[PDB]
């Protein structure tokens, strides 16, 4: 693949600033997840990107 | 010469009895009485018991 790869990656490196304000979400939601199933003596897998981190800067 | 396939002399099953008393209390779950509405997810190809209604009861058949 060399045309259909590079802008993949060259947006691989653009949207991890398209989550700053996620990175967070995305393993905070896992954290305690994987606390409460070791100690129960369950939600899925949504990451909701706005259009906002990804219209204010990348046409 | 064909050795007996084992399935042929057994006259005899097996079976299989979860827990759900004070010794998943004691220390650790897999025998809560889950609903059928919230089972469909990772819950194929386990052992699972669930309560209910049984309606629809045929006859006794020879497999």
């Amino acid at each position: 693949p060399d045309a259909v790869f590079g802008d993949r990656v060259r947006r691989f490196q653009e949207f991890l600033d398209t989550f700053t304000s996620y990175r967070d979400s995305v393993r905070s939601i896992q954290v305690y997840n994987s606390n409460n199933a070791a100690n129960y003596n369950i939600l899925p897998h949504r990451i909701i990107i706005s259009l906002d981190d990804l219209r204010e800067f990348d046409r | 010469t064909e050795l007996f396939p084992p399935n042929l002399t057994r006259r005899y099953f097996l079976y299989f009895k979860p827990l759900s008393q004070n010794c998943a209390r004691r220390y650790r779950i897999s025998s809560k009485p889950l609903s059928v509405r919230q089972i469909k997810g990772d819950f194929l190809g386990q052992l699972i018991t669930v309560r209910g209604i049984i309606t629809r009861v045929s006859d006794v058949k020879p497999a």
